[PDB]
């Protein structure tokens, strides 16, 4: 069936790192196994076919081989192209078709720590005249991603209709999380204030703003 | 050569979605094709293969009646039909061409996907389709943001002062909603001395709905 | 019989007579030469390879 | 007498039942039928009469 | 056919007769064998029988 792969394997540049791909008796050992990599937001290509050779246009540093029921892939030289993920493609008879691994993430052995900057935005009067009130507070320019937003109604963590997304990698290799929570306008107007305290590696920044600012 | 394909958009569960892949350059009577999907948070999965010169059809061990193949030799296109779409099927479908030719079950040991094609992301969610709604926001350099809600479907383009403002513009990724709609925000970084002296305009465009709405953001005292 | 007890191998693909039938046919001259190469260079040690 | 089998043929002292690559080989091998070849590699459809 | 040599190879039109210039390189480059190197960068005692 499926094949076991390490979730993450990393190595400093200047030497080589090994990626393992095990298999059962009818997965690797009777059929050929192939290696696939894909660029982020692009299409996968061909690196290793028939377990020994490479197609044209591929550098000689990519080498892989198998001994028994498992296969290993070794890559030497990690500057800009080995940061992509790798897949272990093989064939078997139980599923009667091609099977793929879970996926190996390859990185290198570095950015300075960025303090979080949370800004709790109260709803404007244009929202109040339109009988709506959406409490929003966003955290930007933080690294590494470890934020946890808490919706506090000034005396107790209250969570109801909570939506929270994941941080995304921007062009500066940073993160920008987002979190909203919609309420009725009368419930927001009943609160005397609001606070969005985010815990990012212990550096919690207090941001309390009045409804009338 | 190029292996471009046509994608689709969000839809209600249980219906049928049509995606097509087009081939050109090479002769479409000697190469088998393969169809694989890639979802976020997981790896690649395989469904089946067909032949352009024959009526051969093969299925996966998990998708026997959920998906059916269709071939168009004269148009040199292949048409994929998905029936009874589930919730955990939001993936990117890739039109992959393999060298050689196989039809038997045991022939597949030598098959590798050589020439790949670009994929398209398709999702199946039942939600009201309509134009976007913009929610005003007040500021807490002073930072202020513009909120857009219940836009359907993806994507949206955000502009400030009809494109006259580019500095400080920073959009945010779309969050997930339990009601089926989508939400997005655009927070700009302006100096605090120009918060009320000069006033900016928040604009958003949604191509599938063919509507445009403009507003006038004003900070509160 | 004293050939396969010299640690597990890495490459034993052969391009001719089978290694198990070498006892059935008697030869007159066999050549022996050895060297050491990097593991990325074992692949191109073959008849007609670049 | 026809013979259909996908069992691995062993060519060493160690036994092979589901392992191959070092001294055991798959019995089937596929033809590389291409029209770019000459005369001695074209697929000839041969039918017998007994 | 084995070959042993010591003279410096010239990749251009510069006559080198004992020195290694810009286009003159030493034709004998040594390996490097460390435990830090991976599986595909390790010495294998490749022996061939003819």
């Amino acid at each position: 069936p499926v094949l076991t792969q390490p979730p993450s394997a990393s190595g400093p540049p200047g030497q080589s790192v090994s990626i393992s791909c095990s298999g059962s008796r009818s997965n690797i050992g009777t059929n050929f196994v192939y290696w696939y990599q894909q660029l982020p937001g692009a299409a996968p290509k061909l690196l290793i076919y028939k377990n020994d050779q490479r197609p044209s246009g591929v550098p000689e540093r990519f080498f892989g081989s198998k001994s028994g029921t498992s296969a290993s892939l070794a890559i030497s030289g990690l500057r800009s192209e080995d940061e992509v993920d790798y897949y272990c493609a093989a064939w078997d008879d139980s599923l009667s078709g091609h099977v793929f691994g879970a996926g190996t993430k390859v990185t290198v052995l570095g950015q300075p720590k960025a303090a979080p900057s949370v800004t709790l935005f109260p709803p404007s009067s244009e929202e109040l005249q339109a009988n709506k009130a959406t409490l929003v507070c966003l955290i930007s320019d933080f690294y590494p991603g470890a934020v946890t937003v808490a919706w506090k109604a000034d005396s107790s963590p209250v969570k109801a209709g909570v939506e929270t997304t994941t941080p995304s990698k921007q062009s500066n290799n940073k993160y920008a999380a987002s979190s909203y929570l919609s309420l009725t306008p009368e419930q927001w107007k009943s609160h005397r204030s609001y606070s969005c305290q985010v815990t990012h590696e212990g550096s919690t920044v207090e941001k309390t703003v009045a409804p009338t600012e | 050569v190029q292996l471009v394909q046509s994608g689709a958009e969000v839809k209600k569960p249980g219906a049928s979605v049509k995606v097509s892949c087009k081939a050109s350059g090479y002769i479409f009577s000697d190469y088998n094709i393969h169809w694989v999907r890639q979802a976020p948070g997981q790896g690649l999965e395989w469904m089946g293969w067909i032949s352009p010169d024959s009526d051969d059809t093969n299925y996966a061990q998990s998708f026997q009646g959920r998906v059916t193949m269709t071939r168009d030799t004269s148009i040199t296109t292949v048409y994929m039909e998905l029936s009874s779409l589930r919730s955990d099927d939001t993936a990117v479908y890739f039109c992959a061409r393999s060298v050689g030719y196989c039809s038997l079950n045991s022939c597949q040991r030598w098959m590798w996907f050589d020439t790949w094609g670009q994929g398209a992301l398709v999702t199946v969610s039942s939600a009201s389709t309509k134009g976007p709604s913009v929610f005003p926001l007040a500021p807490s350099t002073a930072a202020l943001g513009c909120l857009v809600k219940d836009y359907f479907p993806e994507p949206v383009t955000v502009s400030w002062n009809s494109g006259a403002l580019t500095s400080g513009v920073h959009t945010f990724p779309a969050v997930l909603q339990s009601s089926g709609l989508y939400s997005l925000s655009s927070v700009v970084t302006v100096p605090s001395s120009s918060l009320g002296t000069q006033t900016y305009i928040c604009n958003v465009n949604h191509k599938p709905s063919n509507t445009k709405v403009d507003k006038k953001v004003e900070p509160k005292s | 019989s004293v050939l396969y007890n010299f640690a597990p191998f890495f490459a034993f693909k052969c391009y001719g007579v089978s290694p198990t039938k070498l006892n059935d046919l008697c030869f007159t001259n066999v050549y022996a030469d050895s060297f050491v190469i990097r593991g990325n260079e074992v692949s191109q040690i073959a008849p007609g390879q670049t | 007498e026809r013979d259909i089998s996908t069992e691995i043929y062993q060519a060493g002292n160690k036994p092979c039942n589901g392992v191959a690559g070092v001294n055991c080989y798959f019995p089937l091998q596929s033809y590389g039928f291409r029209p770019t070849y000459g005369v001695g590699h074209q697929p000839y459809r041969v039918v017998v009469l007994s």
